[PDB]
DNA sequence: TTTAGATCTAAA
DNA sequence: TTTAGATCTAAA
Protein backbone atom coordinates (compact mmCIF):
# COMPACT_ATOMS: atom_id res chain seq x y z
CA UNK A 1 0.00 0.00 0.00
CA UNK A 2 0.96 3.63 -0.05
CA UNK A 3 2.16 4.41 3.49
CA UNK A 4 3.91 6.96 5.65
CA UNK A 5 5.30 7.07 9.20
CA UNK A 6 5.13 10.47 10.91
CA UNK B 1 7.51 32.70 2.37
CA UNK B 2 5.49 31.52 -0.70
CA UNK B 3 6.22 31.66 -4.44
CA UNK B 4 3.60 33.73 -6.19
CA UNK B 5 3.61 32.00 -9.58
CA UNK B 6 -0.09 30.96 -9.56
CA UNK B 7 0.95 27.44 -10.64
CA UNK B 8 -1.88 24.92 -10.91
CA UNK B 9 -2.74 22.87 -7.80
CA UNK B 10 -0.59 19.76 -7.55
CA UNK B 11 -3.49 17.34 -8.18
CA UNK B 12 -4.07 18.71 -11.69
CA UNK B 13 -0.70 20.33 -12.57
CA UNK B 14 1.08 19.06 -15.69
CA UNK B 15 4.68 18.02 -15.64
CA UNK B 16 5.71 20.83 -17.96
CA UNK B 17 3.98 23.54 -15.93
CA UNK B 18 5.54 22.13 -12.75
CA UNK B 19 9.08 21.91 -14.12
CA UNK B 20 8.95 25.42 -15.57
CA UNK B 21 7.82 26.72 -12.19
CA UNK B 22 10.70 24.85 -10.47
CA UNK B 23 13.21 26.37 -12.92
CA UNK B 24 11.85 29.89 -12.32
CA UNK B 25 11.96 29.38 -8.55
CA UNK B 26 15.53 28.06 -8.57
CA UNK B 27 16.62 31.13 -10.57
CA UNK B 28 14.89 33.61 -8.27
CA UNK B 29 16.62 31.88 -5.31
CA UNK B 30 19.98 32.33 -7.00
CA UNK B 31 20.79 28.68 -7.72
CA UNK B 32 21.82 29.43 -11.29
CA UNK B 33 24.06 26.34 -11.57
CA UNK B 34 20.97 24.09 -11.28
CA UNK B 35 19.32 25.46 -14.45
CA UNK B 36 21.45 24.62 -17.52
CA UNK B 37 21.25 26.49 -20.82
CA UNK B 38 18.79 25.06 -23.34
CA UNK B 39 15.63 25.52 -21.35
CA UNK B 40 13.23 22.91 -20.11
CA UNK B 41 14.53 20.18 -22.45
CA UNK B 42 17.89 20.17 -20.60
CA UNK B 43 16.53 20.43 -16.99
CA UNK B 44 17.69 18.95 -14.69
CA UNK B 45 21.28 18.00 -15.50
CA UNK B 46 21.14 14.95 -13.25
CA UNK B 47 20.91 11.28 -14.12
CA UNK B 48 19.49 8.39 -12.06
CA UNK B 49 19.64 4.78 -13.29
CA UNK B 50 20.73 6.03 -16.77
CA UNK B 51 17.73 8.33 -17.29
CA UNK B 52 17.31 12.06 -16.60
CA UNK B 53 16.13 12.57 -13.00
CA UNK B 54 12.27 12.64 -12.82
CA UNK B 55 11.67 15.55 -10.45
CA UNK B 56 7.91 15.68 -11.01
CA UNK B 57 7.17 12.23 -9.69
CA UNK B 58 9.83 12.54 -6.96
CA UNK B 59 8.06 15.71 -5.75
CA UNK B 60 4.51 14.28 -5.99
CA UNK B 61 5.39 11.15 -4.06
CA UNK B 62 7.09 13.05 -1.23
CA UNK B 63 4.60 15.86 -0.73
CA UNK B 64 1.64 13.37 -0.82
CA UNK B 65 3.25 11.75 2.25
CA UNK B 66 3.71 14.91 4.26
CA UNK B 67 6.90 16.39 2.79
CA UNK B 68 10.64 15.91 3.21
CA UNK B 69 10.54 16.23 6.99
CA UNK B 70 8.88 12.82 7.21
CA UNK B 71 12.36 11.56 6.39
CA UNK B 72 12.82 7.83 6.62
CA UNK B 73 9.10 7.59 7.41
CA UNK B 74 8.90 7.59 3.58
CA UNK B 75 10.00 4.40 1.82
CA UNK B 76 12.25 6.06 -0.75
CA UNK B 77 13.46 2.97 -2.62
CA UNK B 78 10.19 1.09 -2.41
CA UNK B 79 7.45 3.72 -2.79
CA UNK B 80 9.08 6.86 -4.27
CA UNK B 81 11.59 5.39 -6.72
CA UNK B 82 9.00 2.87 -7.97
CA UNK B 83 6.83 5.73 -9.33
CA UNK B 84 9.64 7.54 -11.12
CA UNK B 85 10.61 7.16 -14.75
CA UNK B 86 14.07 6.21 -13.43
CA UNK B 87 12.80 2.92 -12.05
CA UNK B 88 13.58 -0.36 -13.79
CA UNK B 89 12.27 -3.78 -12.69
CA UNK B 90 15.75 -5.18 -12.34
CA UNK B 91 18.11 -2.53 -11.07
CA UNK B 92 21.00 -2.46 -8.63
CA UNK B 93 20.24 1.02 -7.25
CA UNK B 94 21.14 0.01 -3.74
CA UNK B 95 21.81 3.52 -2.51
CA UNK B 96 18.85 5.04 -4.20
CA UNK B 97 17.05 6.24 -1.10
CA UNK B 98 20.03 8.28 -0.01
CA UNK B 99 20.52 9.55 -3.58
CA UNK B 100 16.87 10.62 -3.86
CA UNK B 101 17.02 12.46 -0.53
CA UNK B 102 20.13 14.36 -1.74
CA UNK B 103 18.45 15.27 -5.04
CA UNK B 104 15.33 16.38 -3.19
CA UNK B 105 17.46 18.63 -0.99
CA UNK B 106 19.19 20.11 -4.09
CA UNK B 107 16.19 20.73 -6.34
CA UNK B 108 12.97 20.55 -4.35
CA UNK B 109 13.21 21.28 -0.62
CA UNK B 110 13.12 25.07 -0.77
CA UNK B 111 10.47 24.76 -3.46
CA UNK B 112 8.36 22.57 -1.17
CA UNK B 113 8.52 25.16 1.62
CA UNK B 114 7.48 27.94 -0.81
CA UNK B 115 4.39 26.10 -2.11
CA UNK B 116 1.23 24.58 -0.61
CA UNK B 117 1.39 21.10 -2.00
CA UNK B 118 2.00 19.00 1.13
CA UNK B 119 -0.77 16.58 2.27
CA UNK B 120 -2.00 17.30 5.76
CA UNK B 121 -5.12 15.07 5.80
CA UNK B 122 -6.41 13.70 9.08
CA UNK B 123 -7.12 10.03 9.83
CA UNK B 124 -10.39 8.93 8.24
CA UNK B 125 -11.16 6.92 11.39
CA UNK B 126 -10.24 9.13 14.36
CA UNK B 127 -10.16 12.51 12.55
CA UNK B 128 -6.83 13.58 14.07
CA UNK B 129 -3.28 14.02 12.71
CA UNK B 130 -1.47 12.18 15.51
CA UNK B 131 2.05 10.93 14.81
CA UNK B 132 2.34 7.27 13.90
CA UNK B 133 2.08 4.73 11.10
CA UNK B 134 -0.42 5.44 8.31
CA UNK B 135 -1.81 3.54 5.34
CA UNK B 136 -3.58 5.06 2.30
CA UNK B 137 -6.85 3.43 1.26
CA UNK B 138 -6.59 1.96 -2.22
CA UNK B 139 -10.32 2.51 -2.78
CA UNK B 140 -11.12 6.06 -1.60
CA UNK B 141 -7.56 7.47 -1.37
CA UNK B 142 -8.01 8.78 2.19
CA UNK B 143 -5.50 8.11 4.94
CA UNK B 144 -5.84 6.08 8.13
CA UNK B 145 -3.63 5.39 11.09
CA UNK B 146 -2.79 1.71 10.98
CA UNK B 147 -3.48 1.65 14.73
CA UNK B 148 -7.02 2.94 14.27
CA UNK B 149 -8.03 -0.08 12.19
CA UNK B 150 -8.86 -2.86 14.68
CA UNK B 151 -10.20 -5.41 12.19
CA UNK B 152 -8.78 -8.93 12.53
CA UNK B 153 -6.73 -10.35 9.67
CA UNK B 154 -4.81 -7.20 8.74
CA UNK B 155 -1.19 -7.73 7.90
CA UNK B 156 1.76 -6.31 9.82
CA UNK B 157 2.44 -2.69 8.97
CA UNK B 158 5.78 -3.61 7.42
CA UNK B 159 3.96 -5.78 4.87
CA UNK B 160 1.95 -2.77 3.68
CA UNK B 161 5.00 -0.50 3.66
CA UNK B 162 7.45 -2.73 1.77
CA UNK B 163 7.68 -2.28 -1.99
CA UNK B 164 4.61 -3.65 -3.82
CA UNK B 165 3.13 -4.54 -0.48
CA UNK B 166 -0.33 -5.61 0.65
CA UNK B 167 -3.45 -3.90 -0.69
CA UNK B 168 -5.18 -1.77 1.97
CA UNK B 169 -8.92 -1.00 1.89
CA UNK B 170 -10.26 1.08 4.78
CA UNK B 171 -13.18 0.05 7.04
CA UNK B 172 -15.53 2.61 5.46
CA UNK B 173 -14.91 1.30 1.90
CA UNK B 174 -14.87 -2.41 2.64
CA UNK B 175 -17.68 -4.59 1.38
C1' DT C 1 14.91 -13.41 8.99
C1' DT C 2 13.61 -9.26 5.37
C1' DT C 3 13.76 -4.56 3.81
C1' DA C 4 15.83 -0.21 3.11
C1' DG C 5 19.12 3.92 4.37
C1' DA C 6 24.18 5.17 4.68
C1' DT C 7 28.76 4.78 3.22
C1' DC C 8 32.35 3.50 0.34
C1' DT C 9 34.55 2.00 -4.24
C1' DA C 10 35.51 2.55 -8.86
C1' DA C 11 34.40 4.28 -13.08
C1' DA C 12 33.30 8.06 -15.87
C1' DT D 1 32.32 15.64 -9.56
C1' DT D 2 28.75 12.46 -10.46
C1' DT D 3 26.87 7.90 -10.70
C1' DA D 4 26.13 2.59 -10.14
C1' DG D 5 26.76 -1.07 -7.36
C1' DA D 6 28.80 -3.51 -3.02
C1' DT D 7 28.51 -3.75 1.61
C1' DC D 8 27.95 -1.78 5.79
C1' DT D 9 24.11 -0.68 9.65
C1' DA D 10 19.24 0.04 11.55
C1' DA D 11 14.86 -1.50 12.20
C1' DA D 12 11.19 -4.59 12.62
ZN1 LIG E 1 5.62 28.44 -7.82
ZN1 LIG F 1 -6.54 7.58 13.58
ZN1 LIG G 1 -11.49 3.89 1.84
Amino acid sequence: ARTKQT
Amino acid sequence: KKHDCGRAHIQVCSEEEFLRDVMQFLLIRGHTRLVPPGGLAEFPDAVLNSKRLDLFNLYREVVSRGGFHVGNGINWKGQVFSKMRNHTLTNRMTGVGNTLKRHYETYLLEYEYAHDDVDGECCLICRSSTAGDWVNCGSCGEWAHFGCDRRPGLGAFKDYAKTDGLEYVCPNCSV
